[PDB]
């Protein structure tokens, strides 16, 4: 069918400035060449840079680069919903985690019964005054959780947002790395999900399987992958800003994608989190943004025989 | 200067039949498998013969080939207008390591009968003759078939120095015909009382004179 | 039981050679030592041929390795033909996976009933139309199909092999990279084929159950595994050709290895692709080397739980 890649170089105050170029890495890694073989009709959007620019660094991180940050995402839903009713599948690049606002929020406003598949190592669900305003990385989900408005803060540049998903709505594969108030809200809010504990107690086939008898078992609905990068086990995904020991391995994660390609239901799709300079070597950095190729081209038909 | 010795020009008459040889070492045709190559008068040569004795499709039978010890053969029966062409035999050597070909074989089947060339030289210009440089050009046309011997009788000798003289090649009427300068200084003009073209093909002189 | 082991250092032309050490770095790892713990008799056959890869030139490449390749599979065909008979288990130390051809062909002369199970990223199936110039290390399973015969050409060196084995007689695992005419011949002929997917959708246990089910469901027939190194993740065996990431786990190889020992119908195994040249350090190689030795050793018995090496009763002080 029919692809939209969408450029999104949103990031954190000062510790990680790199992951923007995330993107750019995706790209350089010929993702446009591999969509392209598999017979996907390629519309690249470039990247929406920040709007204002990237403000010098002097408070801001606590003031106006979180607010540049809301209204990013407000482009990005635009262009998402724009792509998504012109009948396009979206792939987002990323940049950090928080992209996820505007994808998932844009994609609902066209597919109002859209469900969420979060293939991470953290569940980023944290609040605003919870997790600090460091970034929301940690923070997105909340905004899209209808069931957490009543203990969510109108933020300056996120008055747009308005709640897409229920709690039963998504499901969460690859939790390690988890702060308490996170586990409060998933066991409080009755979220599903699949950590790697039950990955090693029921096996990645099982996973899927019961993933989709929850989100699509009665009655079929588009889907949003939203794929973090830090998912797979650092040995595979070394240039990521924060890297968990004990994630998914390579096999794992194309078996993931595969399944998800299978039910024919992927109507976007998020890779984030993947900062290159966090790489200690080209090869670390290459890898892991061939990695990100990779998940991207198995969600859309890539199989490991050639049909070709 | 080539590896395999072809010989450099055969001719013969349409419907008939021509041999081609190939003369080599054991190193070359004796224990490898040799091939024909033709070439046109102009554009890439096209595989003929291969593996000795073996024909691409859409190459007729009335093109062979053959070979004993360290020589090859390639035999063309029906001889017709459109086969005249440089012919190339090429085989593998395993002492110089490396692919090689004879110096090629050029053929001209009689289509037409013989033409004489009906030479016409200018001599120096009004213009070169005041600039000091005296270019004599002594132009063939109209003949048939094959390249003509071109020289330019000098003061009552010959000469065959700073001289240039252009292959025979046909027109749209098919007239094989080429060009002879002869560069002097307008002294080397001035002194010698007599200059000629003296032009050779298959059969007869024609020259002209220039004082 | 009787095992015999032929080492075939075969190769596909310079900047692809090194692979011929590869039996040798599977001795030098001390394949004999351990095959012998497991309480079975041990005749080494040395090297075979190993013509010293002619001028390394010319058109060598072009007719001179492959026709001396074709009559290696030959002589080896011929040494497994005679091992075989004389009641001898047969293991081939590789070389490029081109020696499959012999031992598949002389195994099958006195083993016309024989099923092959091949684990290796690749199908190592194309025709040799399909050939990639440096040519036969990846098609050797098609002059043995006795399907894809009218479809493959009689080449220099390859007159004395006739199709020992059908479509429906050879399972492949470990499938991880494909060529696309491959990916059709197997769909096309109806090859039973298990991938890394269906290793991960079924785990490797059913893999091997089905595996079994298909080629000796029915009727008890003599098994011939070619085992291709590249088949395991890189980061186990760095040290092959053109090896694909994604790989099975070393416990899924033992496993593999394991279950078709507790068959009993194990009748030869090739080990193949091992080239040392390949790898950037010594331990590199030593690692890749070892793994070989284990999964030769593993499908011959041993069981990592402890050996199998009998004790009636232990010391007195
Ligand atoms: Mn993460
Ligand atoms: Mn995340
Ligand atoms: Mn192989
Ligand atoms: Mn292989």
């Amino acid at each position: 069918h029919s692809v939209a890649v969408i450029g999104a170089p949103f990031s954190q105050g000062q510790k990680r400035k790199g992951v923007e170029h995330g993107p750019a890495a995706i790209r350089e890694a010929g993702l446009m060449k591999r969509l392209s073989s598999l017979g996907c009709h390629l519309k690249d959007f470039g990247d929406l840079s920040f709007t204002p620019v990237p403000k010098d660094d002097l408070y801001n991180n606590l003031i106006v680069n979180p607010r540049s940050v809301g209204l990013a995402n407000q482009e990005l839903a635009e262009v998402v919903s724009r792509a998504v009713s012109d009948g396009y599948s979206c792939v987002t690049l990323g940049g950090d985690h928080s992209l996820a606002i505007g994808t998932i929020s844009g994609h609902a406003r066209h597919c109002p019964d859209l469900c969420v598949v979060w293939v991470d190592a953290h569940a980023d669900i944290n609040t605003p005054l919870t997790t600090s305003s460091g970034n929301l990385h940690g923070q997105p989900v909340s905004f899209l959780l209808r069931e957490l408005q009543d203990k969510v803060p109108q933020l300056p540049g996120f008055s747009w947002i308005k709640p897409c998903i229920s709690s039963a709505s998504i499901v969460y594969i690859g939790l390690r790395d988890v702060d308490p108030p996170e586990h409060f809200i998933l066991k409080n809010y009755d979220i599903q999900y699949f950590s790697m504990r039950d990955i090693d107690r029921l096996g990645i086939q099982k996973v899927m399987e019961r993933t989709f008898d929850l989100l699509i078992g009665k009655r079929q609905r588009p889907i949003h992958l939203s794929f973090d990068i830090d998912a797979f086990d650092p040995t595979l995904a070394p240039a990521t800003g924060t890297p968990v020991v004990g994630g998914l391995t390579y096999r794992e994660g194309m078996y993931i994608a595969e399944e998800i390609h299978n039910t024919g239901l992927l109507s976007a799709l998020d890779l984030v989190e993947v900062n290159p300079q966090l790489a200690t070597s080209e090869e670390e950095a290459k890898t892991t943004a061939n990695l990100a190729v990779d998940v991207i081209a198995s969600s859309f038909g890539q199989t490991r025989e050639g049909g070709h | 200067q080539s590896v395999l010795t072809q010989p450099p020009s055969v001719s013969a008459a349409p419907g008939q039949k021509v041999t081609i040889s190939c003369s080599g070492s054991s190193s070359n045709i004796g224990n490898h498998y040799v091939s024909w190559y033709q070439q046109l008068p102009g554009t890439a040569p096209k595989l003929l013969i291969y593996d000795n004795s073996e024909r691409p499709s859409g190459i007729p039978d009335r093109f062979s080939g053959s070979k004993s010890g360290t020589s090859a053969t390639l035999g063309i029966t029906g001889l017709q207008t459109g086969d005249e062409a440089d012919y190339y035999c090429g085989t593998w050597d395993s002492s110089l390591s490396a692919l090689v070909f004879g110096g090629g074989t050029k053929l001209t089947v009689l289509g037409q009968p013989k033409a004489a060339p009906s030479v016409t030289l200018f001599p120096p210009s009004s213009e070169e003759l005041q600039a000091n440089k005296a270019t004599l050009v002594c132009l063939i046309s109209d003949f048939y078939p094959g390249a003509v011997t071109v020289a330019w009788k000098a003061d009552s000798s010959p000469v065959k120095a700073g001289v240039e003289t252009t292959t025979p090649s046909k027109q749209s009427n098919n007239k094989y015909a080429a060009s002879s300068y002869l560069s002097l200084t307008p002294e080397q003009w001035k002194s010698h009382r007599s200059y000629s073209c003296q032009v050779t093909h298959e059969g007869s002189t024609v020259e002209k004179t220039v004082a």
